[PDB]
């Protein structure tokens, strides 16, 4: 079967495009086939619903590693982001949403999602995440009141 | 076009050579077998999991320790009374009836009281007719005392915790009967021939007594038990603690004399005959008349009459070498290094010598 | 689903046959019923670092196949079926439970789970939650205008190519 | 899979993923020269 | 949750885990799929007998 | 500064206290009454909350033996449900907007006012150099007959 | 107030609060009511036919619109990957 069953370090993304993928994309875009298709202008414009929602309601999962900044004055805190982001994306994110403007450099490094087996032995892999190591001018730390 | 399977379970079932992999590597060394541990997961995690509120409210509905002690003592007395008496034949020793129904009530009594009682000791005191009578009388006295005046050890622990959050009177009748029955069980265990167990029982039996005479008697008994168990250090310790309690003991008690005897015998077993003679001399100057001291002094003098004829004294580097009593032989039979099996040359001990711990 | 907590149910088969009890819990996704003082066994709790091993009696879930309700008036076994009935004070129609023999409707008791309590630090007041600040005429103006501008620009580009 | 066998977490031992006493042996004995940096070479040459 | 309900007694109505009975197969069928109408099925369930 | 990281991390776990489960999530009935700017504000609020929750969940996964399961895990599900309801409301509003827009645009296209060379198109009366005649007949007549007549 | 029902054998101490026992609600006959119908009364109808097979998991909103069916599918897939209620695993192949 064309289903890739390997969940290791060398998992490959299949470049072949299937008909079901296009069908699902179109259906989530404009409710195919019940609703009439929007014109090409609105489809290719910045007002098309997916791009409009991604621009007015951005969805980016930024997770801070507790060990990197917990009870230690660190100058290089690390974060986990989606793979579709970049250094400029992350620095703009931290500057506009959380207000962290003093960002010296972001060290990018991809990482395969965490894999594990449950009690019955099924191989379930967590979603992929990109590791970023942001550098600040001043060392930061969040103390843990013991 | 062939596949390689290093070590796979056979047709009948997985053996130890594969369970070792299952426990260390995490799965079988072939990889074709999927790790499936649902059964042990259910046996361990699903069982030990308890919600926080129920865990916190559990401590509110624990059973009453006084009622538990009363019921356990009642049931144990009923069981030891129902236990039959051994019929003595003539020509062959009759096998004593095994204590099958006695382990559960005795175990409940032990876990309620905080002390351990030997099954061998219980069997021996039940076989012995007079010891059985002493044990039954002491157990009935303890039952009556814990039913009428509560539990003196529990009240003492409660007062101790109270004074810790915010003296010690003499021993009560319940604790007296308890240490009496424990000494009876220890005597039966010594008659059966388990000296280490007898010493371990008396070590906790001493905790219930607080009067100096009872403490001196328990110290003398522990000294004798450790002497028979070949733990000369503890034997000497208890033997001299007896003489330390001597100034506060009644004049009619000879527990301090027995402690002197045990200390002198421990010194003699340690091969310090001069120290043993000095100890027995002090004991005689204290109690001019005592058979336990006089017999030991005569034995030590009979040995010292021949001591200077062989080496003029006992050596210094050869002390505590000759194994005299068979208890240490019986213990070394189990705790000894085997020939090629378990020794300094076997790797399971060589690595323990190499690594720190 | 007919078995709800509060009914008197008699065990018809298996262990405890012929005993009546009150439904204490309903495990719907497993089709099981925890009945009062019926099929009680000793559940154990392992010793923790501070507590010893603790064994206590607790009822266990009973399958639904071997239990049957008891009529409130007749006090006998009766077949019960779902019945849609409108309320007198509420025009909506709710589902009650009716017996074939006596014809008695049984209401469904609500859940009423008060155990879950929110924290006032991350909870918005219901007044601010219910106040409305949306205007359909004004907000749809900008959107429709942007859509029109985009579509007209693309149409002008297509006309340019043509 | 030695890392997942020993350094990883198990129902018997805590996670050693971030533990210096367990990770320090991973570093090489003989030091090695640093690898060439193409970004640094570009920012240094600054082609014209 | 089985252990928790056994220890507490709270009544659970919905399953605590979402069960995908297709094992990832329902995502393979197109979204607008629907079973067609089959007239005159060769079955007896439509009669709705209760005595046999 | 440091407050950004303090809000990235949790507060009850920081003070070693049991975090409580909140009351409920945003419902579609409420999000319909809420306005667009208000919707995106509460969306960013839920996004920050989800970031903090995911950081705590990842910390507990990193320390699952030192620390047990994450306390109050339904908060992530509530946040995801609120975000999905926000997306639903925004999608409904966008659907209404695009329906109105395509109606207006098709009306404009039917009018025929667009022209790549910028300028008003020529008038229809100056172009329609033809006429139509409607004749009422009492019975059907062949088209070729009408043509030849 | 104890937040759980006591076990079999426990005695509620003085001054404690316990969630009330499940009691049967009101009782009313059917003869007094005028509008009474059965659940699923039509057995020979043709509208109760399934549009999707019984093994298909329902992924839809409560109203019936499939606007965010892929969003709900992605949420369920993320839940299957890493469930938020996942307790302490027992496997030797732990994620961390």
């Amino acid at each position: 079967p064309p289903v890739n069953d390997y969940f290791g370090r060398s998992r490959i993304w299949n470049p072949i495009a299937c008909k079901l993928g296009y069908v699902r994309k179109k259906a989530d875009e404009w409710g195919w086939p019940n609703k009439p298709p929007p014109p090409t202008g609105l489809r290719y414009s910045q007002e098309f619903f997916p791009f409009f929602f991604e621009r007015y309601f951005p969805d980016a999962e930024v997770r801070l590693l507790l060990d990197s900044v917990l009870n230690n004055e660190t100058k290089r805190p690390v974060f986990q982001i989606p793979c579709s982001m970049s250094k400029v994306e992350l620095v703009n994110y931290l500057k506009n949403i959380y207000g962290i403007d003093n960002v010296v450099r972001v060290e990018v490094r991809n990482r395969r999602g965490r894999r594990y087996k449950n009690e019955v032995g099924e191989i379930k892999m967590m979603d992929d995440y990109k590791v970023a190591v942001v550098e600040l001018d001043t060392p930061v730390s969040v103390e843990l009141k013991q | 076009p062939t596949l390689y399977l290093y070590r796979f379970p056979g047709p009948h079932g997985p053996g130890p050579y594969t369970m070792k992999y299952w426990w260390t590597l995490g799965c079988f060394p072939t990889g074709m077998e999927v790790p499936f541990r649902l059964h042990e997961f259910l046996s361990t995690y699903q069982q030990e999991h308890v919600p926080v509120e129920v865990e916190e409210w559990l401590r509110c509905y624990i059973k009453d320790p006084l009622s538990e002690l009363v019921n356990a003592s009642n049931d144990f007395f009923k069981a030891v009374e129902v236990y039959p008496e051994v019929e003595s034949a003539r020509g062959y020793k009759t096998l004593q009836p095994s204590i099958a129904p006695l382990l559960v009530p005795m175990k409940k009594f032990e876990e309620q009281l905080g002390v351990k009682i030997s099954p061998v000791g219980l069997r021996s005191v039940l076989s012995n007719p007079v010891l059985k009578d002493r044990f039954l009388d002491d157990l009935f006295d303890y039952k009556s005392y814990v039913e009428k005046g509560g539990s003196t050890p529990h009240r003492r622990l409660a007062r101790s915790r109270f004074e810790g959050s915010l003296p010690a009177e003499t021993t009560a009748d319940d604790e007296r009967s308890l240490i009496l029955l424990l000494t009876t069980i220890s005597e039966g265990c010594i008659n059966a021939g388990n000296y280490s167990d007898a010493a371990s029982v008396l070590a906790d039996a001493l905790m219930f007594c607080h009067d100096p005479d009872s403490q001196a008697t328990t110290h003398a008994n522990i000294s004798f038990a450790s002497l028979l168990n070949a733990d000369f250090k503890g034997a000497e310790y208890n033997g001299r603690e007896a003489a330390l309690l001597q100034p506060q003991v009644k004049p009619t008690s000879t527990a301090c004399a027995r402690g002197y005897v045990g200390w002198a015998a421990a010194a003699a077993y340690q091969d310090d005959f001069e120290k043993a003679e000095a100890i027995v001399k002090d004991g005689l100057t204290l109690y001019v008349g005592n058979e336990h001291l006089e017999k030991l002094a005569n034995k030590l003098q009979a040995l010292r009459e021949e001591q200077p004829s062989v080496y003029k004294q006992v050596p210094r580097s050869l002390r505590e070498s000759r194994s005299h009593l068979p208890s240490q032989q019986s213990r070394g039979l189990l705790s000894g290094s085997g020939k090629g099996f378990s020794n300094e040359f076997d790797w399971v001990e060589f690595k323990n010598k190499l690594y720190p711990s | 689903w007919i078995w709800y907590p509060g009914d008197i149910v008699e065990v018809v088969s298996g262990e405890g046959i012929g005993q009546r009890g009150t439904i204490i819990a309903v495990i719907k996704y497993k089709n099981e019923i925890v009945v009062q003082n019926i099929n009680v066994q000793d559940v154990v709790i392992p010793a923790s670092e501070s507590r010893p091993e603790q064994i206590v009696q607790r009822e266990h879930p009973i399958s639904v196949t071997r239990v049957r309700h008891v009529d409130p008036s007749t006090n006998e076994i009766c077949n019960i079926e779902m019945v849609k009935v409108r309320n007198k004070e509420t025009g909506e129609m709710e589902e009650k439970r009716m017996s074939l023999e006596s014809g008695i409707l049984m209401s469904i008791p609500p859940v009423n789970d008060e155990l879950e309590v929110g924290d006032p630090l991350k909870d918005t007041p219901i007044q601010d939650a219910d106040e409305a600040t949306y205007d359909r005429e004004a907000e749809q103006a900008v959107l429709v205008d942007k859509r029109l501008e985009a579509m007209e620009e693309h149409f002008v580009q297509s006309l340019k190519q043509s | 899979c030695s890392m997942r066998v020993s350094i990883y977490s198990r129902p018997g031992k805590v996670s050693r993923l971030n533990n210096a006493d367990a990770t320090w042996h991973n570093r090489s004995r003989k030091e090695k020269p640093p690898d060439f940096d193409p970004s640094a070479f570009r920012r240094r040459y600054r082609d014209s | 949750v089985d252990r928790e309900v056994l220890l507490t007694g709270k009544s659970v109505w919905e399953c605590p885990i979402h069960i995908d009975h297709t094992c990832g197969g329902s995502k393979t069928v197109p979204p607008h799929a629907k079973k067609p109408v089959r007239y005159m099925d060769a079955g007896i369930a439509n009669v709705g007998v209760t005595d046999i | 500064s440091a407050a950004a990281f303090y809000e990235f991390v949790d507060n009850n776990f920081l003070n070693n206290k049991r975090p409580p489960v909140p009351g409920g999530s945003w419902t579609v009935e409420v999000l319909r009454n809420k306005s667009l700017a208000d919707l995106q504000h509460i969306w960013f609020l839920l996004l920050k909350e989800r970031n903090m929750l995911k950081s705590m969940k990842e910390h507990y996964l990193r320390h699952q033996e030192e620390l047990g399961a994450m306390p109050a895990p339904s908060r992530l599900k509530m946040i995801d449900e609120s975000m999905r309801n926000i997306k639903r409301v925004v999608k409904e509003r966008d659907e209404e907007a695009t329906a109105r827009a395509v109606e207006i645009f098709k009306e404009r296209l039917k009018r025929g006012i667009y022209r790549y060379p910028p300028g008003p198109p020529p008038p229809p009366g100056a172009h329609d150099k033809t006429s139509v005649v409607k004749v009422e007949l009492s019975c059907y007549v062949e088209e070729e007959r009408l043509r030849e007549l | 107030y104890m937040p759980f029902r006591p076990f079999h054998g426990w005695t509620v101490p003085n001054g404690v609060r316990t969630p009330p026992e499940p009691t049967l609600g009101p009782t009313a006959k059917v003869e007094d009511v005028k509008d009474v119908q059965l659940a699923e009364p039509a057995v020979g109808d043709a509208s109760h036919q399934r549009k999707l097979p019984k093994h298909f998991p329902v992924v839809q909103a409560s109203d019936g619109s499939s606007l965010l069916r892929e969003e709900t599918i992605a949420c369920m897939e993320r839940e299957r990957r890493l469930p938020h209620n996942m307790g302490k695993l027992y496997s030797y192949h732990r994620p961390y």
